[PDB]
């Protein structure tokens, strides 16, 4: 995955679970949740972006 | 003592005395310490 | 019409059932 | 609501009505406010239940819209 | 908005009311200033307010106010 | 008349116009053919 | 400020009055208590069950004793249709002379009995105030037995283990066979031996029961196999209940219908019914495996039930351990079954009155139906609440899942959105259209043109009535036809009795129905569907949702999750129960309103009033409530009072409690904490009262506690006002 | 006293700490995020349960979670 | 006949209802004067009442013991104009509404600002979609066949 890639959220406790988002940036450092994904639908708190782990996102073909 | 005096003997007894002693006991119990 | 003896012994038996109730109540602990 | 209920019942019971040619005053309800407005059951029966008769029996008449609005406002 | 509402009230008094009939019989004619179109059976709302008129009885007291103003014509 | 037509395209104005038109043709059907309890056919 | 919530140290350290409030409301939640094990849980539940059964038996004994002592049972025996049964005497110092005179019955002021116990005890063969006293004595003895057992099974050497408590097969075998079948067998024995001769004038007491043969042939036909002999010579159509005139000798018969005199089921019919039920349940109690190598292991039965094509997932493999290890699953199942059972009791004890002269006791009929329907609604809501509790605290996804695939229960959480969406669709459909038709009828009738009403004939339900033999709708279907195989088959067994009862205008058996019945049944369906929607949504969403994907970590009952994420008021599963209680009350109110109005019109004779005015809402409001509330509100006026004065007082009391519930529901906390702080300052800063200070800091009721208190006020006011209305209206309208 | 837990989804944006009305949360060094900081809850005895902390949390389902528990005169917000 | 009901053309209580309504209307008519608009309105009311009662009588309508038309909605085509034909009409109209709404939602859902086009309707596109709903039964059973009607697993689900 990279910037601009489309991924499916696999985190169950997510307002965008099973949904598709756009990767903003994948951090190359040793952070726990490097993948930053932007969504079109705001969550219940109003935010439309979140940091996800490498195993919590699945790239769409 | 006839059977018809039992209501006048028991209804005040129950309905007033039992609340008083029950309130005393419950208040004492719930206000206890350790 | 029931007699005084009938009501009296029913009251006495009710008392015995009351002592059995507090024993169960106290055995179910404070 | 309590103020307007007091006004309606008191006026209907002790002010409004008709006057006979000899000067006898007959009111809409008949002076029941003085003795029956002192209990909640009195307010429920001699005012609410009694004067709600016209609203519930308005169907088929020219006041049927008032019954319909009564029901809709309850809803 | 308030002026438009007042203009509507006066227009209804002028056109859809029995104000002229009520003037000649204030104690026996009920004030009415809104007639109801005959649709879906709603014409039953046009009550027998008196003065050869059918309509909804008016409880806003406009007839009495207009009479106090000296208004004697529609 | 470019933004006025866009204003008329807003949700409230369009809903009001559509509901007014809808109530209008319903009321006029019920005026020209009143008291229709069953299908006319 | 300590030692009251002995079971919870967290509450005992609360410096506020919240500790006392929460100590009451958490006393029976044994699973949440401090220093808690499963063995202690089951043992305490067992002892509490014993105490509860003792309480029930003591309550029944008290009813028996008060009927025997202050009632008029013996006088009611000689004239059951004119004498009004008396529940118990009244001694209230607040009575005036007028109240004493109005409530005066025979020798002392007394309350009429609306429980129908007089008819029930008369039917089962009680004729003396000494028979009731014997029953009270025996029931107090049984209560003493149960209290002793409850104490005993908390003793060290007599406390059962978890294996005994979770021994499903043994408990099922014994419960079914022993409890149901043997209790039915003993009840058939009593029915025959005592009740059957007592209805025929022969007294069979605890003295002449070893020498009075229940049947003249005396157990010879039973062993000989000539079981028809017990059905020969039944009670004739001119039999006077409690007397030998026109009686028979049969003890087990098929007659169908009702007794011609008491307008109730034949005693020989009910004895045969209980004998058949006893045999069936005793047979069914041998199903499960015990120490003798034959029977069933229900784990194997559950595991083997997976459809081969595959549509229920892996089937019921994990259900055995799920149910066994959870007391809330079992409690929910039991509560649902009990709710259905008591709904059945309510629906059958009015259509098929089982007790002598109970059909003509209109106030007790209404009271019994209303009581049982309200209990049914309560039990159903409790079943769903405990299902939600099981989801929160007892459900384990690992047990209900095998290699990724989910079992029959775990799959209910996969299409939970589908279930909730379709429940919502059904509720919206029914509500929209029932309200639309009702309001259409309202507007059309109001405009003076009732002919334009939308009145749908309940043909589907009338079809069922015709199928059971009602020749009123000209369907000629199954039992309305004399040539159908359904009729020829039972033409010699129970049709003549059944047809004579179903085709009678004075019965409640299959009451004639019209468009009003159709509309009110659709309203009932809407209420049931909406209550089910709320409860099912709370149960399935108990473990989490999108707004709170960790709701299981907060428990079954918590106030909220805060104002964040848009606001999370009433987000817990307990709040779903709390909201569904209102809908249960509304649905039971609709059901009881329908039943009571239908039966008031049937008893008064103006059934045309219901059939015409029940199709529109104003018809209900004017002809049921406003019309029948006149006798009730005039229980006391500025001119006098009647024996219905207590019912008017209860009416107003219910309204007051209802509106206090409105207080507790509309106004929330936070507004009551600051006011309490002002009161605290006032008390602390005033002389002559500074000498007295609280030990627990006064605080406002918690959010969940406030919801509970408002719901309790709402429900108590609801029940009290409707009970007062139904009873007083029936009494004051039908004499 | 209430229970406050911090989860490694913390991005160290400090909005929880500067929203706590009773000084329960604080920022401590960390190496699991870009900011190099994570929220901590070392003074939960002062936690009142107002949940302002998690109203300011930008992470998807929160990184600070408040579990209401036993009540205290501090946690009940009693000035008396 | 069906359910013990009888045709309204032979229902005495139906004619009694008609006669009572007409009598009330005529009594109301008596208290007005000449050809004044109130009398014209009451006469129109009488005429409409008579026409409605006559039409209900000659309509294959079954009346109960209260003299009111009862609807036979068990499904039989004999009384098909009471429920079945209005049912078909409503199903057509409501399917039209739902189809045009869904088509508009899916059409503006693929533009740059989908939310803007929901408070400010694209009236040209809205008119284009709305008049295309007459084929909604055919369009629905041409999109379901192609799998374009139902989502499969991109739909979101809660935690449990
Ligand atoms: C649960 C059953 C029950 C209930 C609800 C009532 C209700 C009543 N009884 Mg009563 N009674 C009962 C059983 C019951 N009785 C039994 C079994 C006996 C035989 C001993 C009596 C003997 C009796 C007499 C002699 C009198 C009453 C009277 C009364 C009335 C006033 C209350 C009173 O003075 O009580 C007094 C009750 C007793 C002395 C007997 C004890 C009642 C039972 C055994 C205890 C039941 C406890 C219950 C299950 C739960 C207790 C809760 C507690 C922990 C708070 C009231 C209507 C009076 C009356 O008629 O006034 C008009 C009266 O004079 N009762
Ligand atoms: C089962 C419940 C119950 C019972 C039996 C009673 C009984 C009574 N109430 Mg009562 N009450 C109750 C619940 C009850 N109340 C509740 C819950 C409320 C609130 C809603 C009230 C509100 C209430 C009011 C407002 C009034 C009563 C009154 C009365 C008395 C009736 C009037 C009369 O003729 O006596 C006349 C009374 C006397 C001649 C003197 C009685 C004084 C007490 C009761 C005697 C007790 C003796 C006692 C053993 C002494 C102990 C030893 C001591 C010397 C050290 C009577 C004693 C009236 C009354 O008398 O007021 C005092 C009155 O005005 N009640
Ligand atoms: C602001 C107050 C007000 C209110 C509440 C009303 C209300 C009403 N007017 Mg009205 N009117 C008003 C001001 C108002 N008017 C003013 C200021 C004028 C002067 C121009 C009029 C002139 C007027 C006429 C000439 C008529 C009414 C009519 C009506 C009635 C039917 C309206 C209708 O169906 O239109 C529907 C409107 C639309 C669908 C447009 C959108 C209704 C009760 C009619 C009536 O009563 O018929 C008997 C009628 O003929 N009005
Ligand atoms: C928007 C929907 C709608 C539709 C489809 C119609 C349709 C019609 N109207 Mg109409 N009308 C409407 C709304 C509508 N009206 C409204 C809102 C009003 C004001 C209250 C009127 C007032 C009106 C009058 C006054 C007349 C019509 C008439 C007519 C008919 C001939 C034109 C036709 C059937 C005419 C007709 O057929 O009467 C003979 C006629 O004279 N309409
Ligand atoms: C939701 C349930 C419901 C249903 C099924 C009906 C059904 C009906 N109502 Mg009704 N009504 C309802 C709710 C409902 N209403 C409510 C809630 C109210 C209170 C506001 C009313 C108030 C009301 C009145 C006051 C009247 C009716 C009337 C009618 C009848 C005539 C319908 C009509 O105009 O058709 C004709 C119109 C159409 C079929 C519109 C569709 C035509 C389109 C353009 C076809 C185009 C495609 C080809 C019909 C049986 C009238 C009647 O005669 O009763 C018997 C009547 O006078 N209703
Ligand atoms: C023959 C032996 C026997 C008998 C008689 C009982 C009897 C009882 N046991 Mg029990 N038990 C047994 C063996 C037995 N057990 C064994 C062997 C075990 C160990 C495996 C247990 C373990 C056990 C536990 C752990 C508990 C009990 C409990 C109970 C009591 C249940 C409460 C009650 O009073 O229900 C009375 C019920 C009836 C009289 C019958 C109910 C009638 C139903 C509701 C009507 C249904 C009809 C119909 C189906 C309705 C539907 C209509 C249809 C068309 C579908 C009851 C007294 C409980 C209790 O309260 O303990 C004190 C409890 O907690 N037992
Ligand atoms: C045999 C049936 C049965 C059993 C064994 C239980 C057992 C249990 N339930 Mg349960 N429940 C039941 C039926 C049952 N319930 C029904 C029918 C409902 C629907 C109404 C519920 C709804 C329910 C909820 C919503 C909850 C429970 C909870 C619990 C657990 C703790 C109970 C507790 O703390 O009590 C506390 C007891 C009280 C607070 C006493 C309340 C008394 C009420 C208000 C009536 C008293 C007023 C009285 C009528 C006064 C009359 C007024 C007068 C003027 C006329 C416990 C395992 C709780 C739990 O945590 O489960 C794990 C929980 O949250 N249940
Ligand atoms: C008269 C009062 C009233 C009315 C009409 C409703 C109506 C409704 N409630 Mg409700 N509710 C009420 C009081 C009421 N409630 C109270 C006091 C409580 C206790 C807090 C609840 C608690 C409650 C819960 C917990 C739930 C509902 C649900 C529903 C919906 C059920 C579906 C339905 O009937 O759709 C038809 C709708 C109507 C008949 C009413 C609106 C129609 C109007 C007249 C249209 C007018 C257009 C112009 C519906 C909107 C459920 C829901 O949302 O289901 C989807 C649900 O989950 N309600
Ligand atoms: C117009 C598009 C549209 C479509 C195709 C659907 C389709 C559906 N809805 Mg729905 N809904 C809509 C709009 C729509 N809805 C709107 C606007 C609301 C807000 C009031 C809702 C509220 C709603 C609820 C609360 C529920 C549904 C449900 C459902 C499902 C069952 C059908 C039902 O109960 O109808 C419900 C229809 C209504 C309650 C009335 C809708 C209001 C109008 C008529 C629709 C709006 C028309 C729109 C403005 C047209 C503009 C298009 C134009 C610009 C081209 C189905 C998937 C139910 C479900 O999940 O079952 C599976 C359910 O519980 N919907
Ligand atoms: C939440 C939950 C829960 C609960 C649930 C519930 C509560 C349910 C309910 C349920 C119900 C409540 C059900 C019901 C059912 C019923 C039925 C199922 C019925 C049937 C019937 C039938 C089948 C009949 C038939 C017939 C007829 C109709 C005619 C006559 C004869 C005959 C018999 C044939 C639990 C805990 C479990 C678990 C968890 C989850
Ligand atoms: S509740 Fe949330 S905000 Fe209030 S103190 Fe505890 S943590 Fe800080």
């Amino acid at each position: 995955i990279q910037k601009g890639s489309t991924v499916r959220i696999l985190r169950k406790e997510s307002y965008w679970y099973n949904e598709s988002g756009t990767v903003v940036v994948v951090d190359q450092s040793k952070v726990r949740y490097p993948v930053l994904v932007r969504f079109t639908k705001v969550n219940y708190a109003g935010t439309n972006t979140n940091n996800f782990g490498l195993n919590e996102v699945e790239e769409v073909v | 003592m006839s059977l018809d005096l039992l209501p006048s003997f028991f209804v005040p007894l129950v309905g007033l005395v039992l609340p008083l002693f029950s309130i005393i006991g419950l208040f004492l119990y719930i206000e206890k310490e350790n | 019409m029931i007699y005084d003896s009938q009501v009296y012994i029913a009251l006495v038996i009710a008392v015995v059932a009351s002592v059995l109730a507090i024993r169960l109540g106290a055995t179910l602990y404070n | 609501s309590i103020v307007i209920f007091h006004f309606s019942w008191k006026m209907q019971s002790d002010v409004w009505g008709t006057v006979s040619p000899t000067g006898a005053v007959s009111h809409i309800t008949g002076g029941n406010f003085a003795q029956s407005s002192i209990t909640i059951n009195g307010w429920l029966r001699d005012f609410l239940w009694s004067q709600a008769a016209q609203v519930v029996q308005s169907y088929g008449s020219s006041l049927s819209a008032y019954g319909l609005i009564f029901l809709g406002a309850h809803f | 908005v308030i002026f438009l509402w007042l203009s509507g009230m006066h227009f209804h008094g002028a056109y859809f009311s029995n104000y002229s009939a009520w003037l000649t019989n204030p104690t026996s004619t009920k004030p009415s200033a809104q007639i109801v179109w005959p649709i879906v059976g709603q014409e039953v709302l046009n009550a027998d307010v008196g003065g050869n008129f059918q309509g909804i009885q008016i409880t806003s007291g406009f007839f009495q106010l207009w009479r106090a103003e000296g208004i004697t014509s529609e | 008349m470019k933004d006025f037509l866009k204003y008329l395209s807003t949700a409230p104005v369009l809903l009001t116009a559509w509901l007014t038109f809808t109530a209008g043709f319903v009321i006029e059907i019920n005026r020209f053919y009143p008291d229709a309890l069953t299908f006319p056919f | 400020v300590y030692k009251f919530p002995k079971f919870s140290k967290a509450l005992a350290e609360d410096p506020s009055t919240r500790r006392i409030w929460y100590g009451i409301a958490t006393a029976h939640d044994f699973e949440s208590h401090d220093a808690m094990t499963e063995s202690k849980l089951y043992q305490k539940i067992f002892a509490s069950h014993f105490g509860h059964i003792a309480i029930i038996f003591l309550w029944t004994a008290g009813n028996l004793f008060h009927v025997a002592w202050q009632g008029n049972f013996e006088a009611w025996i000689l004239n059951p249709l004119k004498v009004r049964p008396i529940a118990h005497a009244i001694w209230d110092p607040h009575f005036g002379q007028a109240a004493y005179k109005a409530f005066l019955k025979t020798s002392s002021p007394a309350n009429l009995a609306l429980s129908g116990v007089y008819e029930w005890w008369y039917t089962i063969g009680m004729r003396t105030n000494n028979d009731l006293y014997q029953g009270s004595f025996f029931l107090i003895l049984l209560s003493s037995l149960l209290l002793f057992a409850g104490w005993l099974h908390l003793q060290p050497s007599f406390r059962p283990s978890l294996d005994w408590f979770k021994a499903n097969e043994y408990r099922l075998n014994h419960h079914l066979s022993g409890l149901f079948g043997v209790s039915s067998l003993a009840w058939t024995g009593h029915l025959v031996h005592v009740a059957i001769p007592e209805s025929r004038g022969i007294h069979v007491g605890w003295d002449n029961f070893l020498t009075v043969l229940p049947h003249p042939e005396g157990l010879t036909p039973f062993f000989s196999g000539n079981w028809k002999a017990y059905a020969q010579n039944p009670d004739t159509a001119s039999h006077i209940f409690g007397s030998g005139e026109g009686s028979g000798t049969a003890i087990l018969t098929f007659l169908g219908g009702f007794h011609p005199q008491t307008k109730s089921l034949w005693l020989t019919d009910m004895a045969h019914h209980h004998l058949a039920i006893a045999v069936l349940f005793i047979v069914a109690g041998h199903m499960y495996r015990t120490n003798w190598l034959i029977g069933h292991q229900m784990k194997l039965i559950l595991e083997a039930h997976r459809p081969p094509g595959g549509r229920l997932g892996i089937g019921h493999i994990g259900l055995y351990e799920t149910i066994t290890n959870s007391l809330h699953f079992q409690l929910g199942l039991a509560l649902a079954a009990l709710g259905v059972a008591t709904s059945l009791t309510a629906q059958h004890m009015y259509a098929l009155p089982p007790y002598a002269f109970l059909a003509s006791n209109f106030p007790t009929q209404a009271a019994l139906y209303t009581h049982h329907q309200y209990i049914a609604g309560f039990l159903m809501v409790g079943a769903f609440a405990h299902g939600a509790i099981f989801f929160v605290r007892d459900y384990d996804p690992a047990v209900n899942t095998r290699n990724g695939e989910k079992n029959v229960l775990a799959r209910m959480l996969e299409h939970k959105e589908a279930i909730i969406s379709h429940l919502s669709w059904v509720s919206l459909f029914l509500g929209f259209h029932t309200l639309g038709i009702y309001v259409h009828n309202d507007v059309v009738v109001a405009f003076g043109q009732p002919e334009k009403q939308i009145l749908v004939e309940p043909l589907f339900a009338e079809w069922i009535q015709a199928a059971s033999g009602k020749t009123l709708y000209n369907f000629d279907l199954l039992l309305a036809s004399s040539n159908s195989p359904a009729s020829v088959a039972s033409s010699q067994l129970w049709l003549p009795g059944w047809l004579s009862a179903i085709n009678d205008g004075k019965n409640s058996l299959f009451l004639p129905i019209g468009p009003g019945d159709f509309l009110v049944h659709h309203a009932i369906a809407l209420g049931l569907h909406t209550t089910t929607l709320i409860l099912v949504k709370g149960a399935l969403d108990a473990r989490g949702s999108k707004l709170m994907p960790d709701k299981k970590d907060f428990g079954y009952s918590f106030p909220c999750d805060g104002p964040g994420r848009g606001g999370t008021c009433d987000i817990s599963a307990w709040d779903a129960f709390y909201l569904a209680m209102f809908w249960m009350l509304n649905t039971i109110g609709w059901v009881t309103f329908y039943w009571h109005w239908k039966h008031l019109t049937l008893w008064q004779g103006n059934q045309v009033q219901f059939n015409e005015s029940s199709n529109y809402i104003m018809g209900w409001l004017r002809d049921y409530l406003w019309l029948n509330s006149s006798p009730l509100i005039n229980g006391y006026n500025p001119f006098g009072m009647n024996s219905l004065s207590v019912w008017a007082w209860m009416f107003l009391f219910g309204h007051l409690v209802w509106a206090t519930g409105f207080m507790f529901l509309i106004s929330w906390r936070g507004y009551w904490q600051e006011l309490i702080e002002t009161i605290v300052w006032a008390h602390e800063r005033t002389p002559l009262a500074n000498l007295v200070r609280w030990k627990d800091k006064p605080v406002a009721l918690s959010i969940v506690q406030a919801r509970l208190v408002g719901l309790a006020h709402f429900t108590i006011g609801y029940v009290l006002t409707y009970a007062a209305f139904v009873i007083a209206s029936t009494i004051g309208k039908l004499g | 006293s209430h229970t406050v837990k911090i989860y490694d989804t913390c991005i160290g944006c400090t909005q929880c700490v500067r929203a706590c009305p009773t000084d329960v949360l604080e920022m401590v060094p960390w190496d699991g995020c870009k900011a190099g900081q994570i929220a901590s809850a070392p003074r939960t005895e002062d936690c009142v349960g107002c949940k302002r902390c998690e109203t300011a949390c930008p992470t998807d389902f929160l990184s600070v979670r408040v579990y209401l528990g036993g009540e205290t005169t501090r946690s009940l917000g009693l000035a008396y | 006949d069906i359910g013990g009901l009888n045709p309204c053309k032979d229902s005495e209580v139906f004619q009694k209802r008609l006669a009572k309504t007409v009598k009330k209307l005529e009594n109301r008519l008596k208290k007005y004067e000449e050809g004044t608009p109130p009398q014209i309105a009451i006469q129109q009311q009488i005429t409409q009442t008579k026409q409605r009662f006559t039409r209900y009588a000659d309509s294959n309508l079954l009346c109960g013991n209260d003299g009111l038309p009862h609807l036979i909605t068990d499904g039989r085509w004999s009384h098909g104009s009471e429920f079945l034909l209005p049912s078909i009409l409503f199903l057509y109209i409501s399917g039209w509404i739902g189809w045009v709404g869904r088509k508009y939602i899916r059409t503006v859902g693929q533009t740059s600002n989908p939310t803007e086009k929901e408070i400010i309707i694209d009236v040209p596109l809205a008119i284009s979609i709305m008049t295309s709903g007459f084929l909604w039964p055919f369009a629905a059973w041409q999109e379901f066949l192609s799998g374009d009607l139902i989502a499969s697993d991109e739909t979101i689900t809660t935690s449990p």
